[PDB]
């Protein structure tokens, strides 16, 4: 009546808490290893940041951003949006390069001329080196990648556990290593094409650190996210508590006056 | 084709000894796609 | 610098045509007051007739 | 406000605060008198002695009559008989509700609960 219409809605709210409640503990078994893999990762791409760092470095043009395929995780996905557009303020018709379908979508429609190559499949995938390099080695052939003075690239950084804050670095490029202000101390001669090559195999190596950073943000903001609405959720369950109590006693009384009538006439 | 390409299959080799874990293969076998675009306008899809 | 000296000398002519133009349409105001008593009295006179 | 209406041509108005205590005093009125009240606790006579006030508003060509009422929801329940039976007997309605009261808009006109027979 009323009454079973209350009893339905109060179950659906229910049935939307126990999703939740489920999410966030299969976010936290996830979690555990995409905060490890991330140090390996950082770690191993931080010796080469060494290297660029010593170096020193001169780093249209392209971007990139790592999302995941699939909807939900928090506000990682435009928060991630937000960071982008703020770099295609240079060039309005700027190469973005989309690894995550749903900031594609997004995209897309503020500028029309970004949307240039995409992925996917990436986003129930773990962040691991096969992915990235055939993306990488795809990002020359098509995109023609090392023409490029800038390539920047997006991420989500964990910023503590809780919290998420869109960050970038830039991938360098070949030009960098050949003008920047120290290459006498990395000097050479034809002994080796470094910078066709060092080049290459950073941009997978950086591109995937970017790919672990943006996996422990999403799964870390999943699980915030998910924990959140669980409380708004219970808050609704609530209320609708008092609605299904006072919805039980009105039936009963009304009721009350209909016998009554009938038994008197 | 690239130098990390290269590497890469180097890195494939070496996913099967048979002692190794499941991520190892995962760091080394991938089935994707990559959706080809242009312009909106799309080509469609092939296997990464 | 003649870009802004040519300014000055073409709008301060131009702006005294919206000058004298915008205080004749105030003196018309003043003809169209008795406009608004014609339609005042004729409400009026109508008014009563049809309650007649 | 029917002097006004049928002698004079002169324009009339009215305004009701409420004549939801009109239909009040019905209910209280009926058990005494003779008259087997029908369920909430309304009238069974609500149509009838709803209908004779609401007919004695209404437009003629000896004048129109501009109409402005006021209904007192008791319990905020809008889906009792009182309240519900003069939609029908109405051209608009602007509908003042608590939970837009709660929100801050004053006026707490519904904006989703208005209806005009001048919309088109």
């Amino acid at each position: 009546a009323t009454l079973k219409e209350v009893e339905m809605r109060l179950k659906s709210i229910k049935n939307i808490e126990k999703i939740t409640k489920t999410m966030k503990i299969v976010a936290s078994t996830r979690l555990s290893k995409a905060e490890k893999a991330k140090i390996s990762a950082k770690k191993m791409d931080e010796a080469e940041q060494l290297f660029y760092k010593n170096a020193e470095t001169k780093n249209k043009e392209l971007i990139v951003a790592i999302t995941s395929d699939k909807g939900l995780c928090g506000s990682i996905h435009s928060q991630l949006a937000k960071a982008v557009r703020r770099h295609l303020n240079d060039q309005p018709n700027a190469d973005i390069v989309t690894i995550g379908d749903k900031i594609k979508m997004q995209l897309l429609r503020t500028h029309p001329n970004n949307i240039k190559l995409s992925i996917n499949g990436i986003g129930k995938d773990a962040p691991t080196f096969q992915e990235s390099a055939l993306i990488a080695d795809k990002l020359l052939s098509v995109m023609k990648a090392g023409t490029y003075p800038k390539i920047s690239i997006f991420y989500n950084d964990p910023v503590s556990s809780l919290s998420f804050e869109p960050s970038e670095k830039p991938i360098f490029n070949a030009k960098t290593i050949e003008q920047s202000p120290s290459f006498g101390k990395f000097e050479i001669d034809t002994d080796a094409n470094v910078p066709r090559d060092l080049f290459e195999y950073t941009l997978a190596n950086q591109m995937l650190t970017a790919m672990a950073q943006g996996y422990a943000a999403e799964i870390s903001a999943r699980r915030n996210a998910m924990d959140n609405a669980s409380k708004n959720a219970g808050d609704m369950i609530n209320r609708y508590s008092i609605l299904y109590n006072r919805t039980r006693q009105a039936v009963i009384t009304n009721e009350l006056v209909d016998i009554i009538t009938g038994a008197s006439s | 084709i690239s130098y990390a390409a290269y590497l890469n299959v180097a890195a494939q080799a070496i996913r099967s000894t048979e002692l190794q874990t499941a991520s190892v293969l995962n760091r080394s076998q991938t089935d994707a796609f990559y959706t080809q675009y242009k312009n909106a306008s799309e080509p469609t899809p092939i296997t990464k | 610098r003649i870009d802004s000296v040519s300014q000055l000398q073409n709008v301060a002519e131009t702006t005294k045509v919206l000058f004298d133009v915008s205080k004749e349409t105030v003196e018309l105001e003043s003809e169209a007051f008795e406009l608004k008593q014609k339609v005042e009295l004729a409400h009026e006179a109508k008014a009563v007739l049809d309650s007649w | 406000a029917e002097y006004f209406r049928d002698e004079e041509g002169q324009d009339v108005l009215l305004f009701i605060d409420n004549i939801f205590r009109f239909t009040q005093a019905g209910s209280e009125v009926s058990a005494l008198l003779g008259r087997i009240p029908s369920a909430v606790g309304y009238q069974p006579t609500l149509a009838t002695d709803m209908g004779l006030l609401q007919e004695r508003i209404t437009t003629t060509k000896k004048g129109s009559v501009t109409s402005v009422q006021a209904v007192y929801v008791p319990a905020d329940d809008l889906t009792d008989p009182a309240p519900a039976t003069t939609f029908a007997h109405l051209d608009a309605t602007t509908v003042l509700s608590r939970g837009i009261s709660e929100l801050g808009i004053y006026p707490a006109v519904d904006p989703l609960d208005s209806k005009s027979r001048l919309l088109d």
